[PDB]
């Protein structure tokens, strides 16, 4: 229950929201952000780069089936919404936490 | 006819008068005015609308006690011992029916009751029995503390008094209630204690005028002795109105003058008949309403002293607005911001059209006096100085180019520090020093020294300095508390302080501030009230809402002349009151409608379909904007195509900006209350540096204060990138650039040399990227030191040898063998590395299986770089029938790998501007992709201000 | 603090009223204190039995020990003076009085009380050197020559003189001749002295209960009245506690002390801890620790809320100033702490409320006070705290005549007989409202000489507003109705009137009691909400142009019920002060920003539902400009609308008022001119509501028939008629009406020279193109009768009667057209714009050709020439003369030679101005399609407007 957070980004098709994810990619206090780059120099070809963070970066196998998804300052895990929206979302994570938007 | 038979021949009894009537005009009027003028209303204007007077009655007190009526005209005192004997003779009970007889009628007023009223007192004092003037007061809705007997002074219910002197009859028509008898004349001063004491008292501070009475009258004699008993002038004279039918004579105006008097005659100043007192009265009362008229400065050395008695207290001042010069005189001459002034109202004289005539030609100005010829010097150097010149009808050359000149506008810190550190001279001395402090982020010292000003300027008598320390003290008070409720609430200030400041502070309201203060801190520089509140921006934003709706003759000269006087009160009067974000609102917007006009005036070909950007258009973008606005700017309108002069003030303004991070963040400079305002300014300020051309020395000087001295935790390694890529897509780098960079990356792989260091980065960007601009300017670059860092490499420190891998083209061949003789492809970031620096040329199926294993764990994601693979797939890369089988995991994976059958409203408005010309080019030469991805570009170039998409749909769609 | 908090409950009845009162005095500005020579003998100065005793010692010798009593004190300095000298006197003050001595912390606490007056009996130089230590500036009056030459209305009155000026007898009253002449040689300092005894409220602070200074004034208060004055408060800090005795028998003589030994327990020879323990329990102005009980609190909120009983409405934006800043009051009726460093005495009160079992236990008149608070408190829309609190509702209720429009029952509210000074408040509102401003003027002049007998400074202060803004709006109006005797009076009395001086001219009853009302005096109104949206504008437009589409909680509760208390306190208590247009750009603003917000948060795929005070607000504060800038971006038909019965009978509300006033004589100008643009905006906005067939019928009719001319031309009706028969359909009630108003055009058509004055170039023609646009089979009886009866002459009426020609019967048509045929361009012209040319004879071509030579021979040295290219770009012109032309139109060249036009001369527009078979001709071409898309892509791009999206994606892509 904590909805009133929950933000969609519509440039990237993403849901931008704060979760601590608990994944098997075996982790704990996962939380992604992408970013927007328009002319990335030379930097393959997409629009956005997932930088996977496990208190500090991960440096990439990969696997993260989430089992543990919960909201911070609000807790009691929000799982099954998390699951609903990548249900119905089909993108690379659809639960994002930060967008750059450079 | 009466306007200007009455007035007009007034105003020749206004030219036919001695020089003491007029002045006394003057006296009486500014007292009006100040609210020290109190009447003192008298039984000669309340025997006009006739009201029985005493003469009438002591002859019928001489009726019933003697009979035989007297007929030997009645003489001095004998007038109170005829009501007297009575009293001791017959008694009480025919002494108050005949005062129920006579004294009980209602009689309406006269206009005369009316125009006392009508000149504004702020007190009416009155020895009337009768109760004409309180009815005279209820027809004009004034409220006034009728206090007529003893019991009413602290039962008082307002501050403006109907002093009712003598008594009344508003509680019974007995003779008890008044003073009409002899011995009530005896035995007053113990009867009456309240009453006499507050009478005296008013006389002794405010400027008295008799309206009402003869220069006999033992009420005036009563007041004569007792101002007799005083000192050298410790009071102010009297000034009496007499209105008697005869004139005076010489010697009783010159002996009642020393006596206390200063008598203003009536009949010495019209003709008239006999018994004609009504318009004697409104002969002086006609003459002393004329507060607004103001007609005394019929000659050229008399505008001279109007114009040095509204504008010479203001040369303390070091600026005025001209939006509030409106104000400084009343509500005509409107100030146009171009030294252009107009009339607006003006029914009268107009003493600034005379002044400019007195002013620019000389043979006016020579037939002056010797004073008022210094005085018309300071005059015409103080508005010379603010910047008005002329009227509006015989100027057609209107000037530009204000000037800020103050250190702390300018940035300048370099001399501050130096101006602080020399001796005080003066208090006006100590408020720069005091403001600059403050600007320096020295907030300690600026509220001792500022608290050292409102205790120093007690002595002086300046309310300009006081005040504006006084608004500054509490806006330093918001940002100390706005700073520690961020900060504590990195130790800023010690807990002595905080206890203090939030001790002194409480309950000083600043809406109480401006209303507290002598009255010389209330007219004579009432344009300093719209700074306790925020009430200081207002005509000039909702002038700025009508210009926003409306856009030969262009309107950008009426914003950006206006905004330029309002960053000019501030900063050159020294005002601590800029930390507030109505202000910053108001230039984004205004600067931001100056933008938006002069870009959408570019590109006018006429039939269709200035702001030249000097130095004081760049430092209000580097002060006031933020990073996301001026992107907002940069989406809409392409400011590339801008003009910018002045490339040698913007230049030494962002070295000096490059010098001060370089000073304070070499080994200790950071004071918490100064690098939270300054680091602000420093990076909207370096964001907005592409639009100027920066020399090897300019660029060369920002370039190493962005990359080597600009603290972490304000700007990430990889956000560095942008920065540097704006700097250097303006300028080319003259090897010298490349050395920053070079050293730069040199300094990053001696950092690596140590586990857990990862260049925490939002962007994604890092270090390999400036390898490649490296390697984008300048094709045949070897860095020699990091040839030398891979030449003596080992087989540990695994992460500084991935560092060396993504820098790989800047290396020697001799590097690359001994550097490849450790590193292969064994994953994704190996491969999306290799091809990122360029060595895979073609793929070999080992690398297409290993991201079909990738996927595989993506299809593991799914079941409870992807887009690199498809657009791979889509570019004829991957030669794989395996790839297709991830459908439903990404859009724009979907969107390359089957391209018939992904659906094109999942399809976002943006990843058009994220795609390079190979594959925009390789989606228009398709059938669907260019169905739809023209829709949504056509869709998106409705709902955008950006300009990105236009270009991707012309230059590649159609 | 604490236990002087234990001291505080420590004390008697008496002690804690006086804090009361010296504190509430203190603010006020009626304190006065009166300091003595007790705290001036702390940071000890030379005390006058030192001086006695050497003034004992040059004259006697052999000082006397024989422990001093009273004159005494006095004849030794006089003795001394008839016998020695003066030169001798005047030498032993410079000895021992010309000392510097530093001021005690107690000479800064008197300062610190922020006094009215400072009266001091103190010879030195310690008070204004302590006062210039905190930067307060004292009119320092120790001489009589000094009370008129006073600089500031602060005195530090010396009463018994001073030595700034010599250390000489004859400055100072110290010999005992010098008070027996006093109030002659004094004269001024004395009864300035005693005028600010009897007006304030005064405080001793130095004194002891001997100390004949105190007896001087005991004597004059005794020669007063039976309290004609307020009784002296004396503060007596002497070791010993005083006698019972002399606690009542100064009380009844005019003191009232309050001891400083009967409060705290100390030493003998200590001193300033008793100052100080009274004078730190007085400083608690701020602190108010008086409300610990559940029957105070009560009193407290009786005491800052119970004169605002008098209005009607007041905003929560405003109660944040009614009490101090705390409590920031949201909309939403959810209270939230701000600063509040003590009781919560809003947050007792709720507790006091709704549970009832704190409320049974209250006393009997607080109980009352309880009751009409919590009135109050549920009126205005408080209801909580913002912790146990998430029902927090909506609905406000503007209940005021004049805000729905509803005239109908001012006109009779007006008519009866008044009752009351708030009635005619109402009544005066109204007759303002109606623009009957000479019976405002009057009543409003009648309001401000009838509050003065009653006590009300909210009825009088807001009664003189909106007769200065009544005397803005004559004269704003008579710049642009009254006699020359009226425009003299009100020119004569409001002259000279400062707005700005109204609200500091006024008694200190409406100085705090009312403080909120003085935003209103200038513009000064909505200065937060205003910084309260430019927040919001950003906070919502920043989100549009980057796509974060929030699906949690929506911002425009903040703007739409932030709005609607702004609207609630000017018309609920009755106020003028409407007709300023920072007002209407506030209101424009903010629903610009709703709708925009709700259009733009509906086409989201991953409130404000329109109710009746939703369309009062454009009606009355927009123009049909700013409506039509609205539907060029937004999209308002695909919103929901609802209270569709209240907008309808708003508007039939409207509807009637133009019936009534313009039927045979109604017109006010002064009225007209008002309502006539909420008439004409609340009209055009008027498509969005599905009206009745008796809704539809009164506002056609009333438009059509009863909407007056040089305000709505002939062809402007035709946009308005069009816009409410696009929302409902005829049904055979409209068509009754359009064929009755265009019978009625055909009758004015009989005389000549009348010409049907239009702007757009529309005319009655298109009422019978749209009355045969949803009626294709109609035939008007009487145009048919009308041109049957028709003759040679009046060729008006029959060229009238020949652009409404399908209207018509057939034996009509046949008399009709014997008398008219083709002679020019404008009967062909409307020849195929009725229908009845199906295929151009080629002398009509060659007539365009002569046409056309006309218009060569305005190329050589309502515009016909782009409908002939169209006609050759159609193939419909079959001719090879008529590209001749070039170079004299480029919409003429655009089409008559679609391979040399330069298309950058191809204007932004034209495209929004084509049917759908051009529209689609030009897009089956091969330039046109490649510059048009180019004009269609760049104007996709600088506009708002959603039609030519429609035009490049419906026909060119």
């Amino acid at each position: 229950g904590a909805t009133h957070d929950l933000v969609y980004h519509s440039k990237i098709n993403t849901f931008v929201w704060d979760v601590e994810f608990d994944i098997v990619l075996e982790l704990n206090k996962c939380y992604f952000v992408k970013c927007f780059n328009p002319y990335r120099i030379n930097g393959d070809f997409a629009v956005s780069s997932i930088d996977i963070f496990s208190e500090g970066k991960r440096l990439l196998e990969f696997n993260f089936k989430i089992t543990k998804a919960v909201h911070v300052a609000t807790s009691k895990d929000v799982t099954e919404i998390v699951l609903h929206l990548s249900e119905r979302i089909s993108s690379p994570f659809p639960i994002v936490k930060e967008v750059v938007y450079l | 006819l009466e306007s200007k038979r009455y007035g007009e021949k007034l105003k020749e009894v206004f030219l036919m008068l001695d020089n003491n009537v007029v002045e006394c005009i003057k006296e009486i009027t500014e007292s009006s005015r100040n609210g020290k003028l109190v009447f003192f209303v008298g039984a000669g204007v309340s025997t006009l609308s006739d009201y029985p007077q005493w003469w009438r009655l002591v002859d019928k007190y001489h009726e019933e006690l003697y009979g035989s009526p007297k007929k030997g005209n009645y003489s001095s005192d004998e007038y109170l011992r005829i009501p007297q004997i009575f009293y001791n003779v017959k008694g009480e009970m025919a002494f108050d029916g005949i005062l129920k007889d006579f004294f009980q009628v209602d009689k309406p007023t006269n206009p005369i009751h009316d125009k006392i009223l009508a000149m504004n007192p702020a007190h009416v004092i009155t020895t009337n029995y009768d109760n004409l003037i309180d009815t005279a007061c209820w027809k004009r809705g004034k409220y006034f503390s009728v206090i007529s007997a003893e019991e009413d002074v602290a039962n008082a219910t307002s501050s403006r008094y109907l002093l009712k002197v003598h008594g009344d009859f508003r509680k019974g028509f007995k003779g008890e209630n008044v003073v009409l008898k002899e011995d009530d004349y005896l035995n007053y001063d113990q009867n009456y204690p309240l009453i006499s004491n507050l009478m005296k008292t008013i006389i002794a501070t405010h400027t008295i005028v008799f309206i009402g009475y003869g220069l006999g009258d033992y009420n005036i004699n009563m007041l004569l002795n007792w101002v007799r008993k005083l000192q050298k002038d410790s009071f102010h004279k009297p000034f009496f109105i007499r209105t008697d039918p005869s004139p005076i004579e010489n010697e009783t105006l010159i002996y009642y003058e020393n006596k206390g008097l200063r008598i203003i005659d009536a009949a010495s100043l019209i003709d008239s008949n006999e018994y004609d007192y009504l318009e004697r009265y409104s002969a002086v009362m006609d003459l002393l309403i004329e507060s607004q008229e103001n007609k005394f400065i019929t000659k050229d050395d008399e505008v001279i002293d109007y114009i040095y008695g509204k504008i010479s207290p203001l040369f303390a001042l070091q600026y005025i607005r001209k939006i509030d010069l409106k104000h400084v005189f009343e509500y005509d001459y409107h100030f146009e911001v171009n030294g252009t002034v107009v009339r607006h109202k003006n029914k009268g004289f107009g003493y600034m059209e005379r002044f400019f005539e007195l002013k620019e030609s000389c043979d006016e100005r020579s037939k002056l006096s010797k004073k008022q010829y210094e005085r018309f010097n300071a005059l015409f150097n103080f508005f010379e100085k603010n910047g008005v010149i002329c009227m509006a009808k015989d100027a057609g050359t209107l000037n530009t180019s204000i000037e800020i000149n103050s250190l702390a506008y300018h940035g300048k810190y370099d001399v501050m520090k130096k101006f602080i550190e020399e001796q005080s001279v003066s208090i006006e001395d100590d408020y720069k020093k005091a403001f600059f402090l403050a600007c320096l982020g020295r907030w300690e010292e600026s509220y001792d020294l500022y608290s050292n000003i409102i205790l120093n300027s007690i002595d002086e008598s300046n309310g300009c300095v006081y005040y504006l320390s006084q608004i500054n003290r509490y806006r330093i008070y918001q940002s100390i508390t706005q700073a520690v409720t961020q900060f504590n609430g990195y130790k800023p200030f010690t807990d002595e302080f905080l206890a203090r400041i939030e001790r002194e502070m409480t309950n000083f309201n600043i809406d109480d501030l401006f209303n507290g203060m002598p009255f010389e801190f209330q007219k004579k520089y009432k344009i300093l009230e719209f700074l306790s509140d925020n009430q200081f921006l207002y005509d000039d934003t909702v002038k700025l809402f009508e210009l926003t709706n409306k856009v030969g003759m262009s309107s950008d000269i009426v914003v950006l002349l206006r905004l330029y006087d309002n960053l000019r009160f501030l900063y050159e009067n020294c005002l601590w009151s800029v930390s507030f974000h109505e202000f910053h609102q108001y230039i984004r917007n205004s600067m931001s409608l100056l933008i938006e006009k002069a870009e959408y005036e570019r590109t006018r070909d006429i039939d269709e379909l200035g702001f030249f950007m000097e130095y004081y258009d760049f430092v209000n973008i580097s002060r006031h904007f933020k990073i996301d606005d001026i992107k907002n700017l940069e989406r809409s309108c392409s400011i590339d195509k801008i003009r910018f002069g002045e490339q040698e003030k913007i230049e030494e303004y962002l070295v000096g900006i490059a010098e001060e991070i370089t000073k304070q963040f070499s080994a200790n400079g950071m004071n918490v209350v100064f690098y939270t305002q300054f680091i602000s300014e420093a990076k909207a300020a370096l964001y907005f540096a592409k639009y100027v051309k920066l020399s090897e020395e300019g660029l060369g000087k920002i370039v190493k204060a962005l990359l080597f001295y600009f603290p972490e935790r304000d700007l990430d390694i990889g956000k560095r990138y942008v920065w540097l890529e704006r700097l250097t897509k303006c300028n080319e780098l003259p090897k010298s650039i490349i050395s920053i960079i070079d050293d730069f990356l040199v300094l990053q792989a001696e950092k690596h040399i140590d586990q857990n260091y990862s260049e925490v980065s939002s962007n994604g960007l890092y270090s390999r990227d400036y390898g490649a601009l490296i390697k984008h300017f300048e094709k045949n670059f070897i860095s020699k030191r990091l040839s030398e860092i891979t030449l003596c490499l080992t087989q540990d420190k695994q992460k500084q040898i991935d560092f060396l891998f993504k820098l790989l083209p800047l290396l020697s061949t001799n590097a690359k063998s001994h550097l490849l003789s450790f590193k292969s492809v064994e994953n994704i970031n190996d491969l999306m590395n290799g091809i990122r620096i360029g060595l895979i040329d073609e793929f070999t199926p080992e690398h297409e299986e290993l991201i079909i294993e990738y996927l595989e764990t993506r299809k593991v994601n799914y079941i409870v770089y992807m887009s690199t693979f498809g657009i791979w797939y889509f570019l004829e890369e991957i030669n794989n029938s395996k790839m297709e089988e991830f459908i439903g995991m990404d859009d724009q994976y979907d969107f390359f790998v089957d391209p018939e059958n992904f659906d094109y409203k999942k399809f976002i408005p943006s990843w058009l501007k994220n795609y390079n010309d190979k594959l925009l080019g390789k989606i228009a030469g398709n059938k669907h992709m260019k169905h739809h991805v023209i829709e949504v570009l056509k869709e998106r170039v409705k709902n955008s201000n950006d300009k990105r998409y236009l270009e991707i749909l012309m230059n590649y769609f159609i």
